[PDB]
């Protein structure tokens, strides 16, 4: 179910936890290039951009794993009404893992050992944007919940992605999948990728990023980056 | 020179000295529970020894000494006083009950029945060993037979291994065929504990703590102390891994709930939130300047 559409100016997250006010800053990190391909509806590569706008919350949970099998460690996330569970257990998943609503037999056949656990408020709570990146034995995520007017495409605007949680796991991620809870139904979500680039972020006097410039989109933006 | 003409001369500099020091660090909440490895009231058998993994918490070793005088308290790879100053990735706790005079075999390089048939330690073990008497709780006048231990085995044990297989240990040439008798002995033998037994045969409880390192974040470290908070004075500070000297004052910055520090155009720290109590503090450097001497001619 492949499709392609533009990306516009979406997918900018705070590089670190430093407060700045009314200062233009330059950063060299992984970002989603402006005006790029995003697949519409899975190798991990070096990053993932995720979004969805369905109210039914049928999409819930991402399975991160190197082999997507019981052989290698897999990261499982489940968001339900109460909490969220993060595990490093090497489950035996199915070809089409989906929730029953609530047996997990269809999601995975069996569970086995793992050495890490976590519980907190569920991530989910309009267009919801997510970023999943893993580095130096740390799996960091970002999110942003934005009320969006009735539209069939990503709006022309800017919305920063604040960090949520970092986990000292230290396991490689190469593939990831999607999870649904079911009767026939329909879903809509987009997938993007992260690339090493150089940006130029703008901060207001309250410490929030309000605008950005890509330093390799076109010669005028390069001039803006050089002149700061 | 010994003669000075009329003029103003810059001689030296000066700087206000710090008065005291301030250290701040987050609340100590995730205490590693050691009152569960201690107080089990059930330590199982030595041939089936429980293994418990401790991770993702703050571990305080002061609570260890809160128990009865320990018969054996031996530390090999770490100084006992510095247990709270060095921290590792994970810690494993092993517990069982053995005889009084078999304590000396629970150590690297030891040889003996309990050393090589039930619990084998590696040469480079890093950790401490806990052993204290528990005669009053693991002894009955009739006799205790719930604490078994292996007696016969085909081969030795690799370090940090367990075996629960219960089969007839064949010693003769003819097959045992799964029955006991001539040259066919059961491998597990039970202890006997009574209140009148002499020292060296009374039950003893053993707890072993193991430390290790590997390519992963520590995530387990000892309790780190902290000082109070002072303001409006030239003081040193260490606000959760950041070091600097300056004067702490009240700040009016609207930090978002996930920043911890603040910067300026020239990339210098000028605002920090207090880890213990969430509050934004503004820092300024302590005063300094040149010194000039005004003088007419020495004539
Ligand atoms: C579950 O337990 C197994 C052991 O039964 C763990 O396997 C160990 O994993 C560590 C970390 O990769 C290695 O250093 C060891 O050499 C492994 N030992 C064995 C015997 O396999 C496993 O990591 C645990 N966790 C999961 C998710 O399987
Ligand atoms: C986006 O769609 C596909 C994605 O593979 C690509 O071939 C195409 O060149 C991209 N750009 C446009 C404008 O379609
Ligand atoms: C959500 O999942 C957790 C996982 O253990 C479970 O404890 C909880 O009961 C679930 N919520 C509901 C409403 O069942
Ligand atoms: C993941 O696998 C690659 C090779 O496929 C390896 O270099 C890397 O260390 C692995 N990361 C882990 C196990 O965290
Ligand atoms: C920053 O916060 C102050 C106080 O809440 C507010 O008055 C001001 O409008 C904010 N600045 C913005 C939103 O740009
Ligand atoms: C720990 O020892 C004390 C000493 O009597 C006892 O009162 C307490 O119940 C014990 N904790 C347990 C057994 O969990
Ligand atoms: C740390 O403990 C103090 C004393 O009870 C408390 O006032 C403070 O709120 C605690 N810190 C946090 C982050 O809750």
């Amino acid at each position: 179910t492949q499709s392609y559409t533009n990306s516009f100016t979406r997918g900018v997250y705070y590089p670190d936890k430093v407060f700045r006010s009314s200062v233009l800053h330059s950063t060299q990190d992984l970002f989603l290039p402006f005006f790029s391909n995003v697949t519409w509806f899975l190798p991990f590569n070096d990053g993932v951009y995720f979004a969805s706008t369905e109210k039914s919350n049928i999409i819930r949970g991402w399975i991160f794993g190197t082999t997507l099998d019981s052989k290698t460690q897999s990261l499982l996330i489940v968001n339900n009404a109460t909490n969220v569970v993060i595990k490093v257990c090497e489950f035996q998943f199915c070809n089409d893992p989906f929730l029953d609503v609530e047996s997990e037999f269809r999601v995975y056949s069996s569970a086995n050992n793992c050495t890490f656990e976590y519980v907190s408020q569920p991530f989910l709570m309009n267009l919801r944007e997510f970023v999943f990146k893993n580095i130096d034995g740390y799996f960091k995520i970002y999110s942003k919940h934005t009320p969006i007017n009735l539209e069939r495409d990503l709006p022309q605007g800017f919305s920063a992605l604040e960090p949520l949680v970092d986990l000292p796991i230290g396991i490689n991620i190469t593939r990831f999948q999607t999870l649904l809870a079911l009767t026939a139904g329909a879903a809509a979500y987009y997938v993007g990728y992260l690339q090493p680039r150089t940006f130029l972020l703008k901060y207001n006097e309250n410490g929030t990023i309000t605008d950005a410039v890509d330093c390799a989109l076109d010669p005028l933006s390069e001039t803006k980056c050089t002149l700061k | 020179s010994f003669t000075v003409e009329k003029g103003i001369y810059q001689t030296s500099n000066f700087r206000v000295q710090p008065t005291e020091s301030i250290v701040r660090f987050p609340n100590i909440t995730n205490l590693c529970p050691f009152h569960e490895v201690f107080n089990a009231t059930t330590f199982a058998s030595v041939y089936a020894w429980n293994r418990k993994r401790i991770s993702n918490c703050v571990a305080d070793y002061s609570v260890i000494y809160n128990f009865a005088p320990f018969f054996a308290f031996k530390c090999y790879g770490v100084s006992p006083t510095k247990l709270n100053d060095l921290c590792f990735t994970n810690v494993y706790a092993d517990s069982f009950v053995i005889r009084g005079n078999e304590v000396s075999q629970i150590a690297p390089g030891q040889t003996g029945n309990i050393a090589d048939y039930n619990y084998k330690l590696p040469d480079d073990f890093t950790g401490c060993v806990i052993a204290w008497n528990s005669n009053k709780l693991d002894s009955k006048p009739s006799g205790n037979y719930n604490y078994l231990y292996r007696l016969f085995r085909k081969s030795k044990l690799k370090p940090f291994e367990r075996d629960i297989s219960t089969e007839i240990y064949q010693a003769g040439n003819k097959p045992c065929n799964g029955v006991a008798g001539s040259n066919c002995y059961s491998p597990l033998q039970s202890y006997g504990f009574r209140p009148t037994y002499g020292v060296g045969h009374q039950p003893y409880r053993v707890v072993v703590l193991s430390f290790e390192l590997l390519h992963a974040p520590a995530t387990v470290c000892g309790p780190k102390k902290s000082t109070n908070l002072v303001k409006n004075k030239c003081v040193n500070f260490n606000f959760n891994g950041l070091t600097g000297t300056g004067v702490l004052t009240e700040s009016n910055k609207k930090f978002l709930p996930f920043q911890q520090f603040g910067r300026d155009i020239a990339d210098t720290t000028d605002a920090v939130r207090d880890p213990q109590t969430l509050e934004i503090l503004d820092i300024t450097p302590c005063s300094f300047g040149g010194v000039s001497v005004i003088t007419p001619g020495t004539n």
